[PDB]
């Protein structure tokens, strides 16, 4: 139990526990009333009003292991219903950030601990993070330009956000999950919900692709398969709840991911079409059917690697004649009209199969002239009219062993305007690296001429993106959202 | 707060030929009612402007059936021999019967007691009679004397005019919609020809082959005509003077076709073709005739017809078949003193200020499964799952549910042999789908891992495991020759 | 539908007329907090689950009361209700409560600013009415007590400044079938307080039952007698009796039977007399089925089967 | 060319380093219940509670003295622990807000308008050991302040008075304990309750509960949790 | 009209109504410039306000009522101040005042003149040849208020020093309603239930014009210098004449009308408007009481205008906390399906005594029960012979269908098993020669990739199941 707190008669108890119930009990024949859905459970409980007008209660919304995110909330005693909902971004970050503490229960599980457990998961997260190098919390963040709507991908559900006047406008499930159809109690918390990983649109704004993961229970037969799901939604401007469209079950077969992502433009069907891409080198083209409502497998290039390594990518040409595929340690470029290998006959070696140090993280053109790739290990800023290298800086004394693969991609965009747009950060550390970090943004152009600007921040920045207002975004570790611009 | 969300179905990947709603529609074409005639009956048509009913040629008989009802309404018996066409006007009065003596007899509906006119063609036997569609007032016949005859209301004694230029068996002639004036024939030697009514005639205007012998010729759109003749059928345009498409994918002679168009349907144009064997089948120009839908009666049809588009109720099919059947295929459509003391409820509030409600509609009832597995009882939900009345892939989706939800030994903690035996019953029916195998093996699995002993010391649940390795071994073998089928088609490949 | 007229002599025109969709309205009363005095708030009820609080200028503020904290098994419906005060009597705090009928004796109590159930008083036999009773204690202070009335005749008195209990019993005097009790003379629904200081203990009790009987009571006596005797046994009506109101001074009792159409009778107090010039045979009432009278200006509104409101005045106030 | 700047915050400034308290929602409804004063991370929000939305912002960054002191770029140890709706200095004035902090400042300001660019600024006395709780009964204030020396936390109960001078902020000194476990306060602000480990040493049982009244000293009472628990448990 | 008397001040800020409120008459003063809770009740309910006169030196109003006395009501301090009480037991029938000089005509045809400054009644008086009198003015004639206008029905210019009748206008049939003085020597008289406002002149004691309105005239405003008259119609409009004192030339129309209707179609009366100089003022009644105001430019304004205003009239009731259908504001939307489409990413697309004449013919004709009719068998040597002596092209549709007919019913699978066997190995090279493998298998290689994916976890199955099968044969 989490909360108590009496009326100001005496004769009410509120009571709030695990599951996300609040509980009024009248005390004198021990009778009660129930709260049995709130989306998430409830720290604390409070009666506001002279005669007992108004329900507060503090939410912790522990479905986010890493970040507890919290809400508050604000109820009329007459109807119990929602009077007033005070919440911030979600974000969904790769691990616990500075304090965030599992709540007390019964057993120590991936979302709560015992006692013990809790001064010993303490002392764990602290030894972590003072330890390891690994710090990457680089969280998903999309961006709907057609609204210019701040979308975040939280644990099995998304928040719509609008930074304009800072408010939290939606919050959606997506998955077939037990998030609000049910509690969870002490061996329910093992449990966890469907992952979605990866959210985007398309181009016209009117078409919302997702690809989420799904977790079967511990301790039975089929305890090993990650069945991934694509789904495709849309929603219009006249409404914020998105319908789903086509379901999709395991791309490429059982039990390869799916996780590179890459819409198409407008250029080439209206920007109603895909791309997706695995660790085996598949890239599987779809597109939205005209006759049918939904999308169809249109085009599919399908090798089949023996090797895995999820550090994938994918650009496009804006006109939809080629495709950059950065692979572990090899860009690959494609012709879109067969997905076959840049054929040129005039053999002036511009050719498909490019050799790297380590395993790519992005690669991301410009224009159709620049193109800057940035690997595990450093950036290299190259032509594509010519195949000649322009500009090549080191990664390795700062990216060591932040990252896994594909954070980089989250991480770094390119604004089709003013140029590219990266990240570094740092700790400060007195005598251990000190938890404290401080990140600097850096602005080029046209291929890092020069730097238009670096500019410190004096915490930790975890995502970056350009609203299409030609201005960037960046994160925080807390829930702020700042902005650089004209 | 926010409310319990209703239980997610799982949804299979689509199976090949996927349920359009086209076949949803033609589905619900249902309630096929069969009527014996005596002889082969030989042409069906319904009433336009009223579409409740239609009209069946057979022995020596004329029948017009209802739609409501689908009963015999008229009876035409007027003749001396069989007769060969029936066919309405536009106004839904007036049906002309072309018999086998060489004159039509062309009266009106619902007066089966007077001839109203008695024209005379050729003597040889007359075989199809229609009227004008975009006309009220002229007729025009065929016969075997290989002429065909436009016929005036004013001049019954005379033909007005007298179209030839054919060679063998004219049998099908036909107007189209948008020229009043322009006139298709089919004749026994393919090759429809296009007249005009305004011009001289006896020459056609133009003509375009059928080399199979053509027995009906249907102007489906303004510019499109099809020829629905021998065993394929070729659908032309008369602007581009060419066949647009042509199919052949029908058995026997194709015997009989019909159109409907701006209906009540997910599918917008209809072209239905019978073919001797039972066998209609339905395209769409706009598909460029593609085949959509088929039934099949036994008896080999002879003609078959649907209900135009302004039914206003139940839509028709019907199917005659050569040994004189028709099928109907119809897709259907507290005082004085209590009053004032309660009579204020009938408000519905249209002149107030404000108007405002908070009410909730009523929801779809749940099942026993839902509602167990909404209030917990965990080990309930799965007797409610594995009773004997239930759907196949309903018991998978609560199967799937009560796994992912809730774990499957707090599903199975305090079992018995009585309650294990109907799970395995469920597993010996459903462990040879392909699509719940894996969940099966999850649950039986598990199962056995709990119940080890009691397996032993339960006799005939020893039994069921005995058949259940028998039939796994089956699946074994099954998947094993799969796999082998799979490398020999990467070996094809 | 809920309308609220601006009333007077010559023009008695609408200022506000909500529509409620699929929810009759049985009966619907205004209620203002003593403490406040600005929160103006309009319950109503008929035979559904929900009970409507309006508060109170474009949009309407409707909530609803729908859930019993304890118990939804002791009421079909909300159709009979009435609001009252209330002192806390450990904290000098006044609210208002909310008082409902049940299926057999279950009188439940919700206060009334937030929904909550507060206490509940079970009389035997069925419940056919109940009022509400004031006593003045001392400069500041009060106690709220239940009249609850049953169908055979007898009368439980509870008080409800502590928790229900049963302060004494008697039967009406003959009174077969009770249909409706009202006290009358000082404060109470129809004639309200603006403070504490101005509630006044009530007077007289009226007991009307359907063989068209009244039985009026003194509570100065009857409070002592303990089994009392009516002062008097008005007999004027010949079917049964659905409203008895008092004036908002202790003067006039109005009864009104719903069965006959022109069913009203007026009784001068303390004389028990019934007025003779009013009403006539030629006076228009229909089918008389709602009463009241105004606070202050002895104004008497009158509605009828036919839906049309009347209203007469009183030259002497 | 390129300037930054912070648009949006999240987080509600929830008092996690408490940690010991049971009544952490810190956001009060003011004396007419028409308006709602959350401290954010970042800033201090009041929404008006029929129309649901912010009404007003007050932005650290944006205001000097909330820049100088809360949004330090080297500690984030100062954070909100209350708000108090009337002014402390000034006897029924309305629209007042004071705004205390985590190390014992005391910051007047108003919301409905404009917000003066130079707030009542004060700071209490004895700000050694770390501010955790206030509250008041009419006139009298009481403060509870964390105080460290077996990893728990002794606590020091204060009586705070004013209007002698601008500075001077009277600390009475009422009370001590030592190492509570789990301390509360009765939503009226007049008894408090807490535990200790004292009797973990003088007994078996490694608790016992402590009820007190602040501004009365009516309830002093201690008891056991051997006495409260069960033999089952 | 609910609305019994009202009148602005100079300048048009405030305008002060009398209403009755259940018997008991209340005042209340609204400013219109852009509520006022304050009041003031009667004490008893039979006295009336009768005459009601704004005086700007705080500003106050005047309030001759059925008392027989002036009651002087100071509208800031919300108090009656003072009453100047008449010697008589009758009604005050006409007001007037001019800085502190005030007179009032009382029904029994009795003059009075009082002193504000001094607080007393300067002279009671009487005059013959004046049978009944309602309607008082005195003249703008600077400081000296001599020569003052009476009226009922009959205009008498009267004087005072000389205290005796002088001039007579012939007035109405009705009784006069309205009596104001625009100009020097030229004034309107307005009857009761009447159209024409006769804008008589003084000193040749004549009619200078009359003015007609549609409707009969409820109330009357005029600016500084007689270039507007605007004048309120009882059916509810404005019709205001717009130089009214300059040359068929006898009687002048109304030069513009201005009328109020809402949004839905309903109209709203008007009353008590008030002009000055390029700018008018007009008011009505919001809801049964409320009073509400709008300003508007009556030259740039044409001669016809309807002013619309939104009433709410039939709307509903959006509230914040609830969204537009079932749940709430703070509800998470949750996830349904509905018929939305599940597609796995291998389902390709946009990408002797034989039975030979028989499968032939099926597949020429896809008849579904010939083809399960010609399904039924199971010989492998007629399997073989057939798909030896069939069609290429035949075969791969009989693969698709097999395909199909497997996927609909994997327990029909059994026996047709084989048959693909023998199609692929009697017509590989044709399956070697076609372009589109996939394009034309899709179904096939899609169950048969099923089949194999379902495998692994059923020998792993298979294993668990002969362990403890074993396990309790051997116990």
């Amino acid at each position: 139990v989490l909360s108590l707190s009496f009326s100001h008669d005496g004769s009410y108890l509120l009571s709030g526990g695990w599951e996300k119930v609040m509980s009024l009990w009248q005390l004198e024949t021990n009778s009660q009333q129930f709260l049995p859905r709130l989306n998430g459970i409830i720290i604390d409980c409070q009666v506001l009003g002279p005669q007992g007008n108004y329900y507060s209660l503090i939410l912790q919304m522990t479905e986010n292991n890493s970040n507890s995110d919290y809400q508050f909330l604000l109820l009329n005693a007459s109807d119990l219903t929602s009077k007033l909902s005070i919440n911030g971004p979600l974000p969904v970050f790769n691990s616990t950030i500075k304090h965030i503490q599992q709540p007390i229960s019964a057993m120590n599980t991936k979302n709560s601990n015992s006692i013990t457990s809790l001064n010993h998961s303490k002392k764990k997260q602290s030894r972590k993070l003072i330890k390891s190098r690994r710090q990457d919390f680089t969280t998903n963040v999309e961006i709907n330009p057609i609204n210019k709507n701040l979308y975040f991908p939280h644990i099995s559900a998304v928040q719509i956000f609008d930074f304009y006047k800072n408010e939290q406008v939606n919050y959606q499930y997506l998955t077939s999950g037990v998030n609000n159809s049910m509690g969870k109690v002490r061996f329910e918390l093992n449990l966890q919900d469907p992952i979605i990983t990866d959210l985007k649109f398309t181009k016209d704004g009117q078409w919302m692709i997702t690809y989420e993961i799904e977790y079967p229970p511990n301790d039975l037969l089929s305890s090993k398969d990650l069945t991934h799901i694509l789904k495709f939604w849309t929603k219009n401007d006249n409404e914020t709840n998105w319908n789903l469209k086509t379901k999709v079950i395991n791309p490429h077969g059982i039990s390869v991911p799916i996780t590179k992502i890459l819409p198409s433009p407008r250029s080439v069907n209206n920007s109603q079409g895909c791309l997706t891409a695995d660790n085996n080198g598949g890239l599987k083209f779809w597109s939205f059917d005209s006759h049918e409502s939904n999308w169809c497998l249109k085009k599919i290039s399908l090798p089949n690697f023996n090797h895995f390594s999820n550090s994938v990518s994918l650009a496009w040409s804006q006109d939809g004649s080629l495709i950059f595929h950065g692979f572990d340690d090899k860009l690959q470029i494609l012709d879109f009209d067969t997905f076959k290998k840049f054929e040129s006959l005039e053999n002036t070696k511009t050719v498909s199969e490019f050799t790297l140090d380590s395993e790519i993280q992005t690669v991301k053109l410009i224009n159709d002239t620049n193109l800057i790739v940035a690997t595990r290990t450093t950036l290299n800023a190259i032509n594509l009219l010519r195949g000649q290298v322009i500009n090549s800086f080191d990664l390795y004394p700062f990216v060591n062993g932040v990252y896994k693969n594909g954070h980089m991609d989250r991480l770094i965009t390119c604004d089709e305007r003013t140029g590219n747009i990266a990240l570094v950060i740092n700790q400060q550390l007195t005598d251990v690296p000190t938890i404290n970090y401080k990140s600097r943004i850096i602005i080029f152009d046209s291929d890092l001429s020069t730097k238009l600007g670096n500019f410190t921040h004096h915490e930790y920045i975890s995502w970056i993106g350009w609203n299409y207002d030609t201005d960037f975004i960046f994160l925080d570790i807390e829930s702020t959202l700042g902005v650089v611009g004209t | 707060s926010t409310a319990r969300p209703r239980i997610i179905t799982s949804k299979a990947p689509l199976l090949p030929q996927q349920t359009t709603p086209e076949q949803r529609y033609w589905r619900q074409y249902t309630s096929a009612q069969l009527v014996k005639e005596h002889n082969s009956v030989t042409h069906i048509s319904f009433n336009p402007q009223h579409p409740h009913d239609f009209a069946v040629t057979s022995s020596t008989r004329v029948q017009i059936f209802s739609s409501r009802t689908r009963q015999v309404i008229k009876t035409f018996s007027r003749f001396k021999d069989v007769v060969y066409s029936a066919s309405f006007r536009s106004d839904g009065k007036l049906l002309c019967a072309g018999d086998a003596t060489g004159l039509v007899s062309v009266y009106d509906s619902y007066n089966p007691r007077t001839i109203l006119l008695s024209i005379n063609a050729s003597t040889h036997p007359t075989h199809v009679t229609k009227f004008h569609t975009q006309d009220n007032k002229i007729l025009a016949t065929a016969s075997d004397d290989r002429v065909t005859r436009l016929w005036d209301i004013s001049n019954a004694y005379e033909p007005q005019l007298e179209l030839t230029g054919a060679t063998d068996y004219v049998r099908t002639l036909s107007f189209i919609p948008a020229a009043p004036h322009l006139v298709a024939t089919g004749s026994y030697d393919g090759l429809i020809r296009l007249y005009d009514t305004r011009s001289s005639g006896s020459t056609p205007i133009y003509s375009l082959n059928h080399d199979q012998p053509v027995e009906n010729v249907i102007a489906v759109s303004p510019t499109q005509i099809v020829s629905c003749g021998g065993n394929n059928f070729k659908v032309w345009d008369l602007t581009s003077n060419k066949k647009l498409y042509e199919r052949g994918n029908f058995n026997k002679a194709v015997t009989c076709l019909d159109y409907v168009e701006n209906f009540d349907s997910p599918m917008q144009s209809a072209l239905i073709a019978s073919s001797l064997d039972g066998h209609v089948k339905v395209f769409d120009p706009l598909d460029n005739f593609q085949v959509k839908f088929g039934w099949k009666f036994s008896g080999p049809v002879l003609s078959c017809a649907v209900s135009p588009s302004t039914a206003q109720g139940n839509r028709h099919l019907v199917a005659g078949l050569s040994s004189g059947l028709l099928a109907i295929r119809t897709k259907k459509k507290k005082s004085n003193n209590f009053q004032r003391m309660m009579r204020g409820s009938e408000y519905q509030g249209d002149q107030e200020h404000i108007i405002h409600n908070d009410k909730v509609r009523s929801q779809r009832r749940m099942r026993a499964f839902e509602r167990n597995i909404n209030q917990f009882k965990w080990s309930e939900a799965l007797d409610n799952a594995f009773v004997p009345g239930m759907a196949k892939e309903l018991t998978l989706t609560v199967l799937q549910e009560l796994r992912k939800r809730g774990k499957v030994r707090v599903a199975l903690y305090g079992r018995d042999e009585s309650t294990l035996e109907p799970l395995l019953n469920w597993c010996l029916k459903g462990i040879e789908d392909v699509r719940s195998a894996s969940i099966v093996a999850d649950w039986v699995a598990v199962v056995l891992e709990l119940y080890g002993n009691t397996l032993e010391s339960s006799p005939v649940l020893q039994e069921l495991m005995i058949d259940l390795k028998t039939k796994v071994r089956h699946e074994i073998h099954k998947s094993k020759e799969a796999q082998r089928i799979e490398g020999m088609l990467q070996l094809l490949t | 539908t809920l309308r609220i007229y601006h009333i007077d002599g010559k023009t008695n025109h609408l200022v506000t007329s909500l529509h409620l969709v699929g929810s009759p309205i049985q009966t619907c009363t205004f209620y203002t907090s003593l403490s406040n005095q600005n929160q103006q708030n309009i319950f109503t009820a008929g035979r559904r689950r929900y009970m409507h609080s309006w508060d109170l200028s474009q949009t309407a503020k409707i909530e609803k009361f729908s859930r019993l904290y304890g118990h939804e098994s002791t009421q079909r419906s909300f159709e009979n209700f009435k609001v009252a005060h209330l002192q806390n009597s450990q904290t000098n705090s006044v609210h208002g409560i909310v008082l409902l009928q049940g299926n057999n004796g279950w009188i439940n109590i919700l206060h009334s600013t937030s929904g909550l159930w507060l206490m509940g008083c079970k009389i035997e036999g069925v419940i056919t009415d109940f009022c509400i009773d004031y006593q003045p204690i001392s400069r500041g202070k009060f106690r709220t007590i239940l009249i609850a009335v049953n169908a055979y005749g007898e009368v439980w008195e509870f008080d409800l400044n502590k928790n229900g209990h049963v302060i004494r019993r008697w039967k009406d005097q003959g009174g077969v079938g009770i249909t409706k009790i009202q006290v009358g003379g000082g404060t109470t629904t129809t004639c309200p307080a603006l403070q504490i200081s101005k509630i006044k203990q009530n007077r007289w009790l009226a007991v009307g039952s359907e063989s068209g009987f009244v039985n009026l009571y003194d509570r100065n006596n009857a409070m002592t007698s303990s089994t009392p005797t009516p002062v008097a046994a008005l007999d004027q009506l010949t079917t049964t009796i659905s409203n008895l109101q008092f004036s908002p001074d202790g003067q006039i009792l109005c009864m009104a039977s719903r069965a006959v159409k022109d069913a009203l009778r007026l009784v001068h107090l303390p004389s028990c007399s019934v007025f003779s010039n009013w009403p006539t045979s030629g006076t228009p009432l229909g089918k008389v089925t709602s009463v009241a009278f105004s606070p202050s200006g002895g104004l008497l509104a009158v509605g009828n089967e036919q839906g049309k409101v009347r209203l007469w005045k009183l030259n002497h106030y | 060319q390129y300037k930054l700047s912070v648009v949006s915050g999240g987080k509600p400034a929830l008092n996690n380093l408490s940690s010991v308290t049971g009544n952490k929602n810190i956001a009060r409804l003011s004396q007419d219940q028409r308006n709602y004063i959350i401290p954010f991370n970042n800033q201090i929000k009041v929404y008006s509670v029929e129309t649901r939305q912010c009404v007003k912002t007050l932005k650290f960054a944006n205001n000097s003295l909330l820049s100088g002191i809360f949004l330090q770029e080297e500690e984030n140890n100062e954070s909100i622990v209350k708000i108090l709706l009337g002014d402390i200095t000034v006897p029924q004035q309305a629209h007042l807000i004071t705004v205390f902090t985590n190390n014992g400042h005391v910051i007047v300001l108003n919301y409905k308008g404009k917000l003066v660019e130079s707030p009542k600024h004060f700071k209490i006395s004895l700000a050694d050991e770390k501010l955790a709780n206030v509250f008041h009964s009419e006139g009298n204030y009481r403060i509870l302040t964390t105080f460290k020396d077996n990893s728990l936390q002794s606590y020091r109960l204060y009586a705070l008075t004013f209007d002698d001078a601008k500075k001077q902020f009277e600390v009475a000194h009422q009370a001590e304990w030592h190492n509570v476990i789990l301390s509360n306060i009765s939503s009226n602000g007049k008894l408090l309750a807490h535990m200790c480990k004292d009797v973990s040493t003088k007994d078996h049982e490694h608790k016992s509960i402590s009820v007190v009244s602040l501004f009365d000293d009516s309830v002093n009472l201690s008891f056991p949790l051997g006495s409260i628990l069960s033999s089952q448990t | 009209s609910p609305v019994l008397q009202s009148a602005y001040d100079p300048s048009g800020q405030y305008l002060c109504y009398v209403t009755v409120a259940l018997d008991k008459q209340r005042v209340g003063v609204q400013p219109t410039q852009r509520w006022n809770e304050n009041f003031l009740y009667l004490e008893d309910s039979k006295l009336k306000v009768t005459c009601l006169k704004w005086v700007n030196d705080t500003v106050a109003i005047i309030l001759g009522m059925n008392n027989g006395e002036i009651w002087l009501y100071s509208v800031l301090a919300n108090e009656v101040t003072y009453k100047f009480t008449t010697g008589n037991s009758y009604e005050i029938k006409d007001i007037d005042l001019m800085g502190n000089q005030l007179w009032c005509i009382d029904s029994s045809d009795a003059f009075y003149q009082f002193d504000l400054l001094q607080f007393k009644l300067l002279q009671h008086f009487r005059i013959n040849n004046c049978v009944q009198l309602n309607k008082l003015t005195i003249v703008p004639a600077g400081d000296s208020v001599a020569q003052l206008l009476v009226a009922s029905h009959s205009i008498s210019l009267i004087d005072i020093e000389e205290k005796k009748v002088v001039m007579t206008f012939p007035g109405h049939v009705s009784p006069v309603s309205t009596l104001q003085v625009i100009t020097n020597e030229f004034f309107i008289s307005g009857a009761e239930g009447d159209r024409f406002l006769n804008v008589y002149d003084i000193h040749s004691g004549m009619t200078k014009c009359v003015l007609v309105a549609e409707s009969d005239i409820k109330e009357l405003s005029h600016s500084g210098q007689a270039d507007s008259i605007a004048v309120t119609t009882e059916d509810g409009s404005l019709e205001i004449f717009v130089d009214p004192l300059v040359s068929g030339n006898k009687s002048k129309k109304s030069s513009k009308k201005i009328q109020i209707v809402s949004k839905d179609g309903r109209k709203v009366p008007i009353y008590n408007a008030f002009i000055n100089k390029d700018l008018l003022n007009v008011s009505w009644l919001q809801n049964a009481t409320m009073p509400y105001f709008k300003n508007l430019q009556w030259r740039e304004i044409p001669n016809e205008y309807t002013v619309e205003i939104s009433l709410n009239w039939n709307n509903k009731n959006k509230s914040a906390d609830r969204d537009l259908h079932g749940k709430d504001l703070a509800s998470a939307t949750n996830y349904v399906e509905g018929n939305a489409r599940v597609t796995s990413g291998d389902n390709f697309k946009h990408v002797t005594g034989t039975v030979t004449v028989i499968l032939s013919q099926a597949l020429q004709s896809n008849d579904h029960s010939l083809l399960e009719t010609v399904l039924n068998n199971r010989d492998e040597r007629v399997i073989r012979d057939t798909i030896f002596r069939l069609k290429p092209a035949l075969a791969v549709i009989l693969l698709e269908r097999l395909a199909e007919r497997i996927a609909r019913q994997t327990h029909r699978q059994g026996p047709l098993n084989v048959w693909v066997k023998w199609c692929l190995i009697i017509h590989g090279g044709y399956l070697v020669s076609i372009p589109n493998l996939m394009s034309t298998l899709s179904s096939l290689h899609s169950t048969l990739k099923r089949r194999s994916d379902l495998l692994p976890r059923l020998l792993a199955l298979d294993a668990r199941l002969d362990c403890t099968i074993n396990k309790f044969k051997t116990l």
